[PDB]
DNA sequence: GCAGACACTACGAGTACATA
DNA sequence: TTTATGTACTCGTAGTGTCTGC
């Protein structure tokens, strides 16, 4: 009996996961335990960090007896994803000390079960524990919107200037082609919950960051219909996309201001 | 809003007698313009002594700053046409070619219609400037442009620097061929002394000489230097003339003829030349042109008359020396052009290849420099390899 | 992690045209231009260190103090230099309209100009023949032969040279007057004989020789930089009595830690530049040098091969 | 509290005229007056006079102090315009002697508002003063149909020969690879009149006509319903789109003939 | 003297879309009984036929059989401008150097007239072998082109072999491995979708990625394709048409 | 919902230079 | 028709994904 057992449930999940950070990152390694599949790497150019966990809620059926580290490619890994479809089911196979992974794509309806099996890598690379914990502004808004605002402010310039204020969040992406200045507000849709935006400001925040990795940390705005931003001067921005039982949350870190 | 301008634009030819220097060239090219409907009606077939009539296009070429832009320009302004001017920072590849001009070369403008007496005033004349910027070569425009000569129904007028490169052979003979050569000092001179009236500085009508030898007929340099010169000191006499004149050298990169004819000047490589004109310096020469001049030495190292022979030394004894560097810089070319590609090597090359072999054979010449005759050889022997593994693939 | 102070190569970094000393005729023809307004284009070329684009940014922020941000385009080898960036960057920007004071115009700044595509030249030459009366190019490389001949036409050609000692000595005095240091004059001579009319390597010796030790003396200066291997390896070729050129190589290069291709190389250069000897032995020695160099970049990078090359030059020097 | 406040009451309207003649023309004069907004644009090839002119009536509240120049790249201006919804109501705002105009993206929910300047480009155009002149015939016929028939051809040859004779349009193409031919009648449609086609017959026409101009003139049949086309045979083609309160002429040369 | 009047221009369209890629010449050899033609790549790998009969055309008559050299390229343009409701004419003359590709709309609005030139391209050689195939499968056409698109992702060379009823395309390259077993599935209430074979004899049979991936622009053609393999001849992957098919052979590459 | 229409990143092929 | 790898640039190309509206 292969020792890591993982089922997944509808899973065009992982591949939502998967291609989440397959653009920012194109190295990452897998500690699997018992409480879950855990991920967490960073970026050749070290701005932007990709911390990851997935429960064992959102498996079907997870075992793993002892602590397994897969490092992996992602593109191969995200190529591996896309030879399937939504309908079938995925698992991760892996035997002691292992040296690639099993993926099954079964489905009921036909049984047209492919094997895939994809290399794997020693990235050796230990990192660290997140060590931020206390953050200035803490909101929410919708992922679609935040996505949207992204996107349309970094065709203006590279750089994309957060500013928080008391009931007031400001986007300014001042650029060589003009300006541009988005403001949103706080309120409450209790028609549309989902669609709301919350506010908690404790210290004011001006931070500015760059249009690229931004545009990578939006990109993932399929994952989940909710982004947090938690902000924070001399600390990096935590843009956190909740899951079924973890979460896909980022770290980037701001400009230098002179 | 004036006194703000350059002087390079608000002093610059009105009509076409403010042209100063190669008038005939500017006449030229009105006649050429002026009977293209004739021409056109003629089927380009039937032309006159000069040839204007078979030329459908006219194409323009000569040194910077001698005024084929605005000679060109005030032509076409002059007899009713409508400009129409492309360049370099406009993409002129295939596509954008194609899509380009190639619809207006047999279509008429439509600006014409609201600015109407004028004859000609609803057509095109196609100034290209900056032909030689576009350096794509194979499907990069060349031959697009070509087919345009072939087939225009506008007048289509082209402006370059010079013609001895291998990307602009296909224009052989399909377009005109008026050149412009650098102005005469006489018509600079009233030039600059209307500008110095204009412009209150004191010029002396004897350092212009000098000026213009020095930026050697670059009339818009020499224009920027009399500002520049007169923005904090506005006489110019005798005495900073030669600072002016070091200060402001304008230093061309030499024509392949022109490294040989001074690599093998024998001037340079006496007591006092080589002081004056240093080792360094040789080597900038030879790296002008690395590609042609170590070539260019070789065809013509044996037909100069020696000036630098060492006492008892024959001259065939010095044709032996540079012969055996000759050969000698041939094997670093080769290890340069290799598998490993080693391109530090370069500086041995220059001494190797063009120094050595003419500091043997300097001197007064036999007659003028030969071209690479190297290359229509080697031509010729590739095609006879060519024939001669065909005809051995047939006689198996 | 400890914090890092700011290197004296900016936080000394001029801001006024008189601060900058040089070329007086260059500066007086500079501060013309800043009085007056009408800055015509320029290509500024000299020696790496001798003050160019400080010049230029100087000149640049007196002539725009309250639109510099807005007026000033500056681009380098660091961004996308190509021909589509060049064309829409440099359009966009020539066409702005920016309400200027009268004699104040955009100045477009390209910093290392020579290593700027051919193509990317061609089209700022039509760029700078259209506009003109509103936007002026600033270009600052250290080889002007790369540039492209019209825009050199085009343009105000004003060369740079080489510092003096005495304009170094003046700065240095400057620099140790604005902060406090404790200076030998010998330690002065010697950080000015390292670092060759390049002013920026004088400022960046000075700061090392006072972090490491305090005191501008010649015995720290020459503990933290070494003399430079141009004068060393030309002391070693001008010299005759081949055992004495034999053990200044053996001493000064091979037990330094000079590798054989740095040791071939400079030597090349030297005697490219060498001016005692007439050119004829000049010429041999490059042959020679050549032939070492050739057989050390096949693979064959021994002592023996340098030894052997310093033996050849020294019977070619007593004439066989 | 400025110059001017042009307020389009519906952003994509203002999307799609720019949208409509983005590809031709890169830097567009647009003169700002009390009765509209009226631009002119000149091609790179000089063969396109893009006239457009913009009602009152178009704008919910439009409010210009004196008549002003505005002359803004199409790029910039189209990347802009690509940052709204269709229910933002566009506030075009410009100052006195402006040098920069906000495009206030305003919105139903008060919550959310963008605000986004524009620079403006010094264009050196001259204006053209154009003329009325009866034309040899007009045809107005759906923009649909006429976009996919002029698609249909251009995908044959680089060149359309327009003939319009016996009241039977005569839209032919020959090229290289081959010949194309569609003929049309005029007819009035019952069911929906804006797809009919209607004709006047005063003079015969030989007209002759590119096809990448074409394409970008069709590229702004999104605005009308029905495209209205005049052609005189020694005068320009004038395909013009009506517009709720203005319309967006094109003015074209045909070639030689 | 050739008058082939569609019903739907579509057919056509998605037939030449079926082979834009394998072969840009051919030779259309048309005849009484329809239209026949055979092709062969640049690679001398890879040969594509393609047969429609009488039985597709609303309307057909070809007197005397005329072999046509045409391009791809026009007919792709000229079949883009077709859309839906429009009947494609293919009218050719006694001697025709040029064709003749009417559309006819069901209403007079726009009736267009096409043309396009023949060239000179030589009657390829007519080989007949029909050798018989050991194993013969038909799955439809959806589910072997995503097969043969995710394995040619992996790798270069995908393999298929068949024994015990169990077809397995393996692919093996360096990102890692790739394996898909197809069980012999039979549908009742969808007969369409199905999977069935012929095991006579196994065989193991390499073939490249890149005419693998070439032969799936013909799925338009067809929902279901069938497949006959033979240890030695080259493999029959055919699409099914309304009246005749279109067949890919294609050499084993060991 | 499906098919188009767009802008988008990505891949392929060709020119050019290679020490001051 | 020449060199002969590696690098950088430039282009047009084919897929790839996302938004409109029949
Ligand atoms: N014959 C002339 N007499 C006086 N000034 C001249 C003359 N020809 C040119 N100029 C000056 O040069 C300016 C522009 O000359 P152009 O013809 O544009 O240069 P060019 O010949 O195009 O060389 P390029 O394009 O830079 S390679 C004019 O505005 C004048 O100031
Ligand atoms: N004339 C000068 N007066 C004062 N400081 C100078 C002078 N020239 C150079 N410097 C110093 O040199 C530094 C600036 O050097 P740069 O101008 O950036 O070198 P550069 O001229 O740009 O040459 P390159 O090609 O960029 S290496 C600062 O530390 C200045 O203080
Ligand atoms: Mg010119
Ligand atoms: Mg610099």
């Amino acid at each position: 009996a292969s020792m890591l057992e993982a089922k997944f449930e509808e899973a065009s999940l992982f591949k939502r996961i998967i291609d989440g950070f397959k653009d920012c990152v194109q190295l990452v390694n897998f500690q699997c335990k018992e409480d879950g599949i855990i991920a967490q790497a960073v970026d050749d150019s070290r701005v932007l960090l990709v911390s990851l966990e997935i429960g064992v809620e959102a498996f079907q059926e997870y075992r793993c007896d002892h602590p397994v580290t897969l490092g992996m490619d992602l593109t191969s890994l995200s190529k591996i994803l896309r030879c399937g479809n939504n309908t079938d089911t995925l698992t991760l196979i892996a035997d002691n000390t292992p040296d690639s992974i099993i993926l099954l794509f079964e489905d009921t309806k036909k049984d047209r079960i492919a094997e895939y099996s994809l290399k794997l890598m020693d990235i050796d690379a230990d990192f660290l524990k997140i060590e931020e914990l206390q953050y200035d502004s803490t909101l929410s808004l919708p992922s679609s919107e935040f996505s949207k605002i992204v996107r349309d402010l970094s065709q203006l310039s590279d750089s994309i200037n957060i500013m928080i204020t008391k009931e007031t969040i400001k986007f300014v992406a001042d650029g060589d082609i003009g300006s541009g200045s988005v403001i949103i507000k706080p309120f409450v849709d209790m028609e549309h919950p989902e669609t709301s935006i919350k506010l908690e400001m404790d210290q004011p925040v001006d931070l500015t960051f760059g249009a690229k990795y931004l545009l990578d940390i939006i990109k993932g705005s399929s994952l989940s219909d909710r982004v947090g931003i938690r902000l924070s001067s001399e600390a990096p921005a935590l843009f956190q996309f909740d899951l079924k039982s973890g979460f896909l949350q980022f770290f980037l870190a701001p400009k230098f201001n002179d | 809003r004036e006194e703000d301008k350059l002087w390079t634009v608000k002093y610059a030819p009105t009509n076409l007698q403010q042209v100063c220097g190669n008038k005939g060239s500017v006449m030229k090219l009105k006649n050429w313009l002026a009977n293209w409907e004739n021409s056109k009606k003629n089927s380009f077939k039937h032309a006159g002594k000069d040839g204007s009539g078979v030329f459908r296009a006219a194409m323009l070429y000569g040194p910077p700053g001698i005024g084929k832009t605005t000679a060109a320009h005030l032509v076409a302004q002059e007899l009713g046409y409508d400009i129409l001017e492309q360049n370099a920072s406009d993409v002129r590849s295939k596509t954008l070619l194609n899509a380009g001009v190639k619809n207006a070369l047999d279509n008429m403008s439509v600006v014409g219609y609201f600015k109407h007496q004028n004859l000609n005033g609803k057509h095109f004349v196609i100034i290209m400037d900056e032909v030689d910027g576009m350096s794509g070569g194979d499907r990069g425009g060349v031959g697009q442009l070509a087919q345009f000569c072939r087939k225009t129904s506008t007048p289509l007028i082209l402006i370059c620097n010079e013609r001895n490169l291998p990307k602009m052979r296909p224009f052989d003979r399909v377009c005109l061929d008026i050149q412009f050569r650098r102005p005469d000092a006489n018509s600079i001179k009233s030039r600059l002394m209307t500008i110095a009236i204009r412009e209150k500085f004191k010029l002396d009508p004897n350092v212009i000489d000098r000026l213009i030898q020095t930026t050697r007929g670059d009339i818009r340099q020499v224009i920027n230097l009399l500002s520049t010169i007169s923005t904090t000191t506005k006489t110019i006499n005798h005495e900073n003339i030669n600072e002016i004149s070091k200060a402001w050298e304008k230093n061309i990169a030499l024509k392949p003829f022109d490294i040989a004819h001074k690599m093998l000047d024998g001037q340079i490589y006496s007591d006092i030349g080589s002081r004056n004109f240093t080792l360094n310096d040789k080597i900038a020469l030879y790296f002008d042109d690395f590609d042609f001049t170590p070539l260019m030495i070789q065809e013509n190292y044996l037909s100069t008359r020696p000036s630098v022979l060492k006492p008892g030394q024959s001259h065939l004894e010095a044709v032996a020396e540079a012969a055996n560097c000759i050969s000698l810089g041939d094997i670093v070319e080769k290890k340069i052009r290799s598998s490993e590609q080693l391109w530090s090597l370069l500086p041995l090359h220059a001494v190797l290849s063009s120094v050595y072999p003419a500091s043997k054979v300097a001197g007064h010449m036999a007659g003028r420099i030969n071209f690479t005759a190297w290359l229509g050889q080697n031509s010729k022997s590739a095609k006879y390899y060519r024939l001669l593994q065909e005809i051995h693939y047939h006689t198996r | 992690t400890l914090s890092l102070q700011l290197p004296w190569v900016e936080k000394y970094r001029p801001q006024v045209l008189s601060d900058i000393v040089g070329n007086k005729e260059t500066i007086d023809r500079l501060q013309q231009i800043a009085k007056d307004g009408n800055m015509p284009h320029m290509i500024i070329s000299g020696m790496p260190g001798i003050g160019k684009t400080t010049s230029v940014h100087c000149l640049a922020h007196e002539l725009l103090g309250r639109s510099y941000a807005d007026g000033v385009l500056e681009l380098n080898a660091s961004d996308d230099r190509g021909i589509d960036v060049v064309r829409n960057q440099i359009k966009h920007f020539a066409q702005k309209k920016l309400h200027l004071p009268p004699g104040k115009h955009k100045i477009v700044i390209l910093d290392e100009a020579d290593s700027m595509t051919a193509g990317a030249q061609q089209a700022l030459r039509r760029t700078m023949e259209l506009y003109s009366n509103s936007t002026r190019f600033a270009f600052a490389c250290n080889q002007s032969n790369k540039i492209i001949e019209p825009l050199q036409s085009r343009c105000a050609i004003l060369r740079y040279s080489k510092l003096s000692d005495e304009d170094v000595l003046k700065r240095l005095l400057q620099i140790i007057k604005l902060e406090d240091v404790k200076y030998t004059n010998d330690g002065l001579e010697a950080i000015i004989f390292t670092a060759e009319g390049d002013m920026r390597q004088a400022i960046n010796n000075l700061q090392s020789t006072v972090a490491g030790h305090g005191l501008v003396n010649a015995d720290n200066v020459f503990k933290i930089v070494d003399s430079p291997h141009p004068l060393i390896v030309k002391k070693m070729l001008l010299a005759s009595n081949l055992e004495d050129s034999i053990q200044i190589l053996r001493t000064d290069l091979w037990k330094k830690g000079y590798s054989s291709i740095d040791i071939v190389t400079t030597s090349f250069r030297v005697t490219k530049n060498l001016a005692q000897v007439k050119e004829s032995v000049r010429l041999e020695m490059i042959k020679e040098i050549g032939l070492t160099h050739m057989r050390i970049l096949e693979g064959v990078g021994t002592y023996l091969q340098l030894a052997s090359m310093l033996a050849k030059i020294h019977k070619l020097n007593n004439k066989a």
